[PDB]
């Protein structure tokens, strides 16, 4: 349903963050709302090609931007993603995520790996 | 060469007949299912001297009403008993009853077979013989690499296990009461290690019927059972 | 010799090799035909190589489906690739007639399902679509039309079209005669007189059980409808005579 | 600005044996004031020898119930062997449970008889705290049917406990309780369906 | 590559690229490791080029946690990356337990990681084959040797790395039980030496006790290589 | 070795996978000539079936064969390739234009699609993953200062301007050939001009092609600025016009 | 020889090499045989038995009231898509309160054999199953590896397959409007006739279903009087 | 999915011998406006089923949509006409969108009835059901069905339902005059006399009638009339 | 399937036990209280009956009434062989959580052989506790038992609070009981004494059926 699964890891209390106070209830702020900016566009868009067009153009469009998504440098040094932009047609734009930053500190680079892709 | 999964002319799994031929590598394990419980046994294959004998042990508990004997590849197979005894558990907490031994062998098969996309990359090359009681009694089985498990009367695993199962079939018979169960398995064991029995050189885990409690015999109890032995 | 092991890769003279094997194989399945009458349409279907399984139940294994009860399509491919390509066809009629109310033209239908069955002939990794599929459709004002995606993903407007074994001795067959005029009713005959003489396999005994049909035409009010038997039995009995003499 | 949950009546009454559990209940069904039928079947059988019942809003009530027969099913055709009413009583309470934060209104009562050929009742609550109750019962009557349960039970064949029952809850249809009542009873050889 | 099976059984059921893995451990330097009472001495074969490398950098008898202690042998990055999980796993461990980590669990852990590096697609096995010095929740000093295929068994007296058997067998032979500090260091010191150059600057012994891993001076070295070389003739 | 089979550069240079794609596109011979005037961009192409396994039967609906497309409303275009990558290059360019429009707020420009177009094909050259579309295209568009533009790609992605190409087997020599009737256009009202583009287009796919063409193997199609709009030209106009030049 | 390495391959002639593979190790499997009549299907079969201390493989697998199926390849395969039927009856029966169409659950399981036989980086099921029922009729399925479903009067399964198909085509009007014994009787001579070894208790797995009667394997007794009128 | 807007009246729906009859009154209001008198209340997903409802508007069409589409994928793999799915699964799989969207916290402002014939041993027509363009037959009431689905996604079966403002009132006529297997003539008068009162007794109510009949010939759309 | 997942993703038309529903309302985590706004029926869960419990020369004693709706409701649960958890407040939450923490403990004993300590278990059930503090979460729980470093009377609650001592009691009249408590008790008391001593106190504890274990070194008897 939500909230994760419980699956007796008893590893719950970890040495590199703290859990949330509303954990993955994930409660509609200004931050909800700005984490489904993009996908939330996506999905309007998918929505238009492949209702007008046929469903078929919105699997192309998927399994090209998951193909050219998948190449990319591994995770640590941020991939330019050039070939994402190109499909989504995103480069002749410049939007907030593009411009601004966040500055991001506790997991070593091989948790991240395992976190990333799941080993 | 070839993906994990790619079928041979013979309609066989090459992956899963290569897992087959790893569990024949290993250490003797010999096992009966008579009426009162589970007599499964090991090897206790020492290396060297300097081996602490503690922490090297083939039988593991699963639950406290299972038993269990490793073959073949040893890491994997630690992961094979920690999956199935976390979800053993899961059983428990689900279910006030204990889990069993059927459904939890179901639940190390579909562990050792996931390896197809059908994550984990390569089968299981692990050979194991599971054992232990529930409401209808003794049950022992067994779970080869292919995932073709069934369960046994008296069973054997490890390297040289030829002898082992012919002997079994050439001295096993019914009704066969819990001491005989234990002298027949020293017997098959003596006759297939290559060195002498020793007390300490053979590890023997038994879940009774009345009791229904993993109890991994001391030094006395293998004594006295090595002792019983017929010339 | 290298390029033909994948879809994906070009030929060094402009032809993908997995396509051409492609057309074998269906070339090597199961026949179909269909056609377009005065009164409606017919597309038959006929599994010759059923001659040796003395097994099946009596007219139980259907090849030509429809959709929304206006729209026949059939295939002579493979089953599950030709069932996955019509379960689509009826989702994408679903999301028509949710998202918009109207019943989906049928060259948006044809299109769209020429375009998916040409998706998987670009990439890697997915086995491509192994399926000729013939969809259909009759009406009162329009007349009718009869589309036939070929597994590259090439859409044609045809009359008639045959696709399978003794495609070309079919299509010889049907052009014999200018089929426009000819009603749907009176040309299950000269089907059945087609399928018993160009096909070796189907004997007399075989015509009545592994053989299927389906109409769109004025009778049953322009929607589907199999024939039922008494009305194909006479037509049996009669092309039976007629080739007999 | 909608709350999902209403009161839909249900006057589940409970009773234990030797051998034998009572888990009667009503057939009668209104949203607030006015009745929707005069026939509405809330007891769910779950096993041959376990049932439940419950006087909670109809749909989680429903719900709960096929929720619950498609996991005995599944439990039964993966074992090849009935579950026990503890068991059932364990898995009820962990679905109440997994429902914590958004519960089902509904209060359970799980009656059945052990492999020992002993009747158990188990009294529920939301979350799922549970209780081996020798009387209870749920919903508007409770304030009214639990007192004179106490009086009888903890101050015996199954005549006088059945005729026991029916007298209850007809003083409770005199004190929503209802027009009709179901008087299931599992005897050791299966249940029995006793409409009145 | 991502998501493919780099380690896959053999024709005669064995996993090549672990088989791979132990060749690489075994042409990495020498390690020996030796437990008495309630201490544990380790030994590391050091090396280093003289007048330009620095030896203070290279370490090798890294502290684990505030008990635990691990050597090893082979890939050098490879034995640093499965370090940082390792602190990681016993501070986590330490998080929710509030009391120190034991040897057998982190043994335990290295194992199963080093199992899941030879059954998961898009990644190689680890090649080292760490050893693991400790005291349990029993409070009784242990020494665990893990190995590329996840294989873990508890140990005496045990070595690794280049011409691993000799020190192996002589440590075999010659290894006593309940033995003082300077017996323990000279027999680690001695096991090494048979399968390196007598030399001061090719050992960097230290001793392990409840306290902390103490370092042992140059000059107890430079005496007991003396010693050694003086017994030898 | 598979240097040929992906996207690879290969040695000294000569990324062969795209010059198998244009033999690809070349061995379906449909040729089709797209010319430019003033005021007006006649895009004129053969009603034939691409060369295949498959062949021509009487019973086909000969109609419903064509190569020339509609993006939007005012800019055409017309493929000649494989079946399934033309009308998929139809939809991506479809996609485009709705892009365009929908992010932009006004129709798309021949140019820009063009490009957009370009890029895409590009993404798909450097990327092995998969599948080149063998199928160039011939776009046509009245710009927003009522100006007349002819454009043309190919699968190595090279968009570029044209007053007057063609597309399809023998294009080598038949780019004299335009440059020819050029030449007689090099030495008026709307009409007048458009007429005169479009005999030359005739002119241009009979001299080519070198038969007759009959009107029922004709597809042609008009953009100007008394109209605007992309339409297809009538049988019978297009057999007065084939009267007319001969 | 060269494109049988990935099931993404057709070979010159466009035919498959992994999915015949797997249908080879259908074929390698045991024998399995089922009858029909007006109202009542039997669905006999052997059971494996590797050795003579191990007891029988267990091949039967009951799905829902009135469906059930048999095995006749590889084991993990078979658990996969029984534990999936028997989801989707209980899901079936959970949210609609009704018994699912056979002919969907058909349709699904062919589904599922098309997805997993198309993309690569997967293996098409190497297990072929008697999808038989009595959803208002007597009905017996059976699900190829290639995305494929056929419907039959009665079938057999691998090892010799041919005696019983001999048999069952030798005798197909006696099985139509037939009592319950005699299909019995029926089936078990031609599982006898697949032995070509002889019928035990053990080895012998009868299971009748029809009209007034779910799935339910017949007790140890009947089961000999059976194999005792075979016999004699 | 907010509140009501554009809501009906009430919706009467009965058994008889030979089927169902369901009468709505064709009126949507529009909070206090009344804009609308020709609205198509009872809509018919296919033979032997009809859904009514009583409440707003976009809730029902969308149902409707939902139904129709499981209809046409009903229709799309059918051999038999027995693989005709019974008013029970209809109704069950409005109770369950609703239930669901319940748990969503969007509710569908609908009191749906489902109503209809749970089998086929009468009429023959679903072997050949046509979408676009004799004498009755006695059905027994173990055979029909009608159904009801709450906000709330309660559900229940009975022999005689009713929604909104019917619910108070003319439950009790119905309770009242209620007979098993009636004639045509009677069961029409009855819901002449349900809806009379209906009309008078309420504001958003009207006279301008609908009537549809779920028989062994399948669905009958009787015209419009104006109650006396 | 991926086309099933588009195609319900263009048609805009869209659950193992473990996994906990939340509500989809602005703020899940006071939903409940939004609901306890509009009724309190619904509301009303078995509350536990308060507990005592105390170390003393050869063991610990722990004694609970039987007060819920019902009466006769175990208060004591057997998260191990040596440790016995209490219940306190909402009986659903404490019995769900101590039976979770016996099974995590159970999973520890058997791959890492060895006893786990109070501390340890403690510790384990406060974690779990605050992972899901501020959702609404009523538990007050006494763990008490042996462990190799002694006698442990770990306590701990909903807040994550973590407190060791030797005297301890929660529940309703909590502070009658600790008075009683702090009036009469001695370390160094007799076995029949401590019980004595923890009835009178459970008895005027429900006054303005009571139950009692002992728990010792080799494991815990019902008296």
């Amino acid at each position: 349903n939500y909230l994760e699964k419980l699956n007796f890891d008893f590893k719950v209390k970890d040495v590199v963050s703290i859990r949330d106070i509303n954990l993955e209830g994930k409660e509609k702020n200004i931050e909800t709302f700005h984490d489904t900016i993009l996908l939330n566009e996506e999905k309007n868009f998918l929505k238009r090609t492949g209702l007008i067009y046929g469903s078929q153009e919105v699997y192309k469009n998927i399994l090209d931007r998951e193909i050219v998504s998948l190449s990319r440098r591994l995770p640590g040094i941020k991939s330019s993603l050039l070939s994402l932009d190109i499909v989504r047609n995103t480069i002749d734009r410049i939007d907030s995520y593009e411009y601004m930053e966040k500055i991001d500190p506790l997991e070593p680079l091989s948790e991240i790996i395992e976190k990333k892709m799941n080993i | 060469d070839r993906g994990v999964n790619t079928f041979s002319p013979e309609g066989r799994l090459f992956q899963v007949e290569y897992a087959l031929g790893a569990i024949k590598l290993g250490s003797t394990a010999v096992g009966i299912c008579v009426n009162d419980g589970v007599i499964l046994a090991s090897e206790r294959r020492i290396s060297s001297t300097l081996i602490e004998k503690d922490s090297v042990e083939k039988l593991l508990s699963i639950d406290d009403h299972i038993g269990c004997a490793m073959s073949g590849l040893m890491a994997d197979a630690r992961t094979l008993i920690d999956y199935a005894r976390v979800e053993c558990n899961h059983y428990k907490f689900i279910y006030n009853e204990n889990i069993n031994i059927k459904s939890c062998v179901e639940l190390i098969s579909e562990l050792a077979l996931d390896f197809s996309n059908l994550i984990m990359s390569r089968p299981f090359g692990v050979a194991l013989l599971i054992g232990g009681v529930d409401k209808n009694g003794p049950c022992l089985w067994y779970t080869e690499p292919s995932g073709t498990n069934t369960r046994f009367s008296a069973a054997s695993i490890g390297s040289a296990q030829e002898g082992a199962e012919l002997l079994l079939q050439e001295n096993y018979k019914k009704d066969m009461t819990f001491e005989q169960a234990e002298i027949l398995a020293l017997t098959v064991l003596r006759q297939v290690m290559e060195d002498k029995l020793s007390t300490s050189n053979v590890e023997i885990c038994a879940i009774k019927k009345s009791d229904q409690t993993f109890y991994k015999y001391n030094t006395d109890d293998i004594s006295r059972i090595i002792d019983v032995l017929p010339s | 010799a290298g390029y033909d092991l994948s879809v994906s890769t070009f030929s060094p003279d402009g032809r993908l090799y997995q396509v051409e094997y492609i057309y074998k194989s269906i070339n090597n399945n199961n026949t179909a035909l269909c056609l377009e009458c005065k009164d409606g349409i017919i597309c038959c279907c006929i599994n010759s190589n059923m001659d040796k399984n003395k097994m099946i139940k009596k007219n139980s294994y259907n090849r030509i489906y429809h959709v929304n009860n206006n729209i026949i399509i059939t295939y002579s491919g493979f089953d599950g690739d030709a069932r996955n390509i019509i379960d689509r066809a009826r989702s994408e009629a679903n999301t028509y007639y949710y998202n918009f109310h109207t019943n989906i033209p049928l060259h948006i239908l044809v299109n769209r399902i020429s375009l998916y069955i040409h998706a998987y002939t670009l990439y890697w990794h997915m086995r491509p679509f192994a399926a000729s599929i013939i969809i259909s459709s009759f009406n009162e004002k329009d007349k009718g039309d009869i589309y036939c995606i070929e597994p590259n993903g090439a859409c044609y407007k045809y009359s008639g079209i045959v696709i399978g074994k003794n495609k070309e001795m079919f299509k010889t067959e049907i052009e014999k005669k200018d089929y426009k005029d000819i009603n749907v009713r009176d040309a299950i005959e000269d089907i059945y007189k087609f399928i018993l003489t160009s096909d070796d396999h189907m004997n007399k005994n075989n015509l009545q059980n592994l053989v299927n049909f389906s109409w769109i035409c004025k009778e049953s009010s322009y929607e589907f409808q199999n024939i039922h038997e008494e009305i194909l039995t006479p037509a049996l009995n009669k092309a039976v005579e007629y080739i007999e003499k | 600005r909608w709350y999902p949950y209403i009161d839909n009546g249900g006057t589940v009454i409970g009773l234990t044996g030797k051998d034998y559990v009572i888990l009667a209940a009503d057939t009668r069904l209104s949203l607030s004031y006015s009745i929707y039928t005069r026939f509405c079947p809330k007891i769910s059988k779950l096993t041959d020898k376990c049932i439940i019942g419950s006087s909670g809003m109809q749909s989680d009530i429903k719900t709960l119930h096929s929720l619950l027969q498609k996991k005995i099913q599944l439990f039964v055709l993966e074992h090849s062997h009935y579950p026990d009413i503890h068991v059932i009583a364990r898995l009820l309470c962990v679905i109440l449970y997994s429902r914590r934060f958004f519960p089902y209104y509904a209060f359970n009562i799980l009656a059945g008889v052990d492999e020992n050929n002993k009747g158990v009742l188990y009294n529920y609550d939301s979350v799922g705290s549970y209780c081996e109750a020798t009387h209870s019962c749920v919903g508007s009557g409770s304030q009214l049917i639990l007192p004179i349960l106490d009086n009888r039970v903890e101050q015996f064949n199954l005549g006088d406990d059945i005729n026991f029952v029916k007298d209850a809850i007809t003083s409770a249809t005199e004190r929503y309780t209802g027009d009709k009542t179901l008087i299931y009873v599992i005897d050791k050889m299966g249940i029995n369906v006793n409409t009145l | 590559s991502y998501d493919r099976a780099i380690t896959v059984f053999s024709p005669d059921g064995h996993l090549l690229q672990v088989e791979h893995a132990l060749e690489a451990v075994k042409k990495g330097g020498c390690a020996v490791a030796i437990k008495s009472s309630n201490f544990a001495v380790l030994a590391v074969e050091k090396k280093n080029i003289p007048k330009l490398q620095n030896p203070k950098t290279t370490e090798k008898l890294i502290k684990l946690d505030e008990h635990n202690c691990l050597a090893f042998a082979g890939l050098n990055a490879d034995a640093r990356v499965l370090v940082n999980k390792t602190r990681l796993e016993c501070q986590r461990y330490y998080l929710n337990m509030d009391e120190p980590a034991p040897v057998d669990y982190i043994a335990k852990y290295v194992a199963k990681v080093q199992q899941k590096f030879t059954h998961r697609g898009g990644v190689r096995p680890f090649g080292i084959a760490t050893l693991i010095a400790g005291f349990k929740n029993n409070k009784e000093i242990c020494i665990y040797q893990t190995e590329p295929s996840g294989i873990y068994a508890a140990w005496k007296a045990q070595a690794i790395g280049k011409n691993a058997k000799i020190v192996q067998e002589f440590l075999e032979k010659n290894y006593q039980e309940n033995m003082e500090q300077k017996d323990c260091i000279f027999l680690a010191l001695k096991a090494i030496f048979e399968v390196v150059e007598l030399s001061s600057k090719n050992v960097e012994v230290a001793l392990l006790t409840e306290k902390d891993l103490t370092f042992i001076e140059e000059q107890e070295i430079n005496s007991m290589v003396e010693l050694i070389d003086q017994e030898r003739t | 070795m598979y240097d040929r089979h992906l996207t690879i550069f290969s040695p000294d240079g000569n990324l062969y996978q795209i010059e198998y794609a244009i033999k690809a596109v070349k061995n379906t011979n449909i040729t089709s000539v797209g010319v430019k005037g003033e005021n007006c961009a006649v895009i004129i192409s053969q009603k034939k079936m691409a060369t295949q396994y498959i062949s021509q039967d009487k019973l086909l609906d000969y109609n419903n064969i064509t190569n020339i497309y509609n993006i939007t409303d005012e800019i055409g275009c017309s493929m000649v390739g494989m079946p399934g990558d033309c009308l998929s290059m139809v939809y991506k360019a479809r996609s485009e234009a709705s892009e365009f429009l929908y992010s932009n707020g006004y129709n798309v420009n021949a140019e820009t699609l063009c490009r957009n177009i370009c890029d895409k094909i590009q993404v798909y050259t450097q990327h092995a993953y998969m599948r080149l579309h063998a199928c160039s295209g011939m776009i046509i568009g009245i710009d927003e200062n009522n100006k007349p533009e002819l454009f043309k790609f190919d699968p190595s992605g090279f968009c570029a301007g044209y007053r007057a190409c063609v597309i399809g087997n023998k294009e080598q020599e038949s780019i004299s050939v335009l440059e020819r009737l050029l030449e007689k256009r090099k030495k008026e009202t709307i009409d007048e001009d458009i007429r005169n583009t479009t005999i030359l287009a005739i002119e241009a796919l009979q001299t080519i092609l070198a038969f007759d063409l009959k009107a029922s193997e004709i597809e042609v199609a008009i953009v100007s600025t008394k109209n605007r709009n992309f339409t297809q030209i009538s049988e019978k106009e297009i057999d007065n016009y084939l009267t007319y030049i001969a | 020889n060269l494109y049988d390495t990935d099931n993404i391959i057709y070979s010159p002639e466009g035919r498959l090499y992994q999915v015949e593979y797997a249908s080879e190790a259908i074929k390698q499997g045991t024998c399995a045989v089922a009858i029909k009549s007006k109202d009542y299907v039997v669905v006999s079969g052997l059971k494996k038995c590797i050795s003579k201390l191990s007891f029988p493989q267990e091949k039967i697998f009951k799905i829902d009231d009135y469906i059930g199926i048999s095995m006749s390849g590889i084991t993990s395969d078979a658990k996969v898509l029984t534990k999936f039927m028997q989801n989707e009856c209980l899901s079936h029966k959970f949210l609609y309160n009704e018994n699912i169409n056979i002919e969907s659950l058909v349709r699904s399981v062919a589904d599922k054999y098309q997805k997993n036989t198309q993309k690569s980086s997967k293996r098409a099921f190497g297990v072929g199953l008697m999808i038989a029922a009595y959803h208002n009729e007597p009905c017996i399925f059976e699900t190829r590896p290639n995305g494929s479903y056929f419907e039959y009067d009665a079938l057999s399964f691998g090892a010799r397959s041919h005696a019983s198909k001999t048999y069952l085509e030798k005798n197909l009007h006696l099985f139509e409007e037939c009592s319950l014994e005699e299909l019995i009787l029926h089936c078990l001579k031609a599982l006898k006739c697949s032995l070509s070894s002889e019928l035990t208790i053990s080895n012998t797995a009868l299971a009748v279903v029809g009209k007034n009667h779910p799935w339910q394997e017949i007790s140890s007794l009947q089961l000999e009087e059976y194999l005792s009128k075979v016999k004699m | 999915t907010l509140g009501p807007v554009v809501t009906g009246t009430s919706v009467i729906a009965i058994k008889y011998k030979h089927g169902i009859m369901i009468a709505a009154d064709r009126k949507a209001s529009y909070g206090s406006y009344a804009k609308f008198q020709n609205v198509e209340r009872i809509f018919k997903i296919n033979n032997k089923t009809v859904m009514g409802f009583s409440g707003e508007l976009a809730d029902a069409q969308y149902l409707h949509e939902l139904l129709t589409r499981k209809n046409i994928n009903n229709l799309s793999e059918k051999k038999r006409k027995e693989d005709m799915y019974t008013p029970q699964h209809y109704h069950s799989y409005v109770s369950r969108v609703f239930y669901v969207r319940k748990n969503r916290i969007d509710p569908l402002f609908n009191n749906i009835i489902i109503a209809g014939i749970n089998s086929q041993k009468y009429d023959n027509n679903d072997d050949n059901v046509l979408l676009y363009t004799e004498e009755y037959k006695e059905i027994h009431k173990d055979d029909l069905y009608i159904g009801f689905v709450d906000m709330h996604g309660t559900n229940f079966c009975d022999d005689y339902i009713t929604t909104g403002y019917a619910r108070y009132f003319a439950l009790t006529l119905l309770r009242d005059h209620y007979k098993d297997n009636m004639t045509e003539e009677e069961a029409r008068i009855l819901i002449n006399e349900c809806l009379r009162i209906l009309y008078f007794r309420d504001a958003t109510s009207s006279n301008f009638i609908q009537i549809v009949k779920v028989t062994s010939k399948g669905v009958e759309y009787e015209e419009p009339y104006i109650l006396p | 399937s991926f086309m099933n997942e588009i195609d319900n993703l263009i048609n805009d038309v869209e659950n193992d036990e473990l996994e906990f529903c939340v509500a989809p309302v602005n703020v899940p985590r006071n939903f409940i209280k939004y609901a306890q706004t509009q009724n309190k029926k619904l509301f009303d869960f078995h509350k536990g009956t308060t507990t005592l419990a105390f170390k003393f020369k050869d063991g610990i004693i722990v004694a609970v009434d039987s007060r819920a709706s019902s009466q006769n409701v175990e208060k004591i649960i057997e998260i191990n062989k040596n440790i016995l958890g209490t219940m306190a407040g909402g009986a659903a939450d404490c019995l769900y959580w101590e039976k979770y923490l016996g099974k995590i403990i159970k999973i520890y004993e058997l791959r890492n052989n060895e006893k786990i300590s109070v501390r340890a278990a403690s510790t384990i059930l406060s974690n779990i506790l605050y992972q899901y503090k501020g959702y609404g979460l009523c538990c007050g729980i006494i763990l008490s038992g042996y462990d190799h470093t002694g006698f442990n009377m770990f306590y701990v609650d909903d807040s994550g609070k973590k407190v060791e001592g030797n005297l301890f009691s929660c529940g309703s009249g909590s502070t009658y009981a600790y008075s009683i408590l702090d009036s009469a008790y001695d370390y160094n008391l007799n076995l029949d004494q401590a019980v004595e001593l923890a009835r009178n106190a459970i008895y005027h504890a429900t006054f303005r059926k009571v139950r009692v274990f002992h728990i010792h070194k080799n494991g815990y008897d019902k008296i």
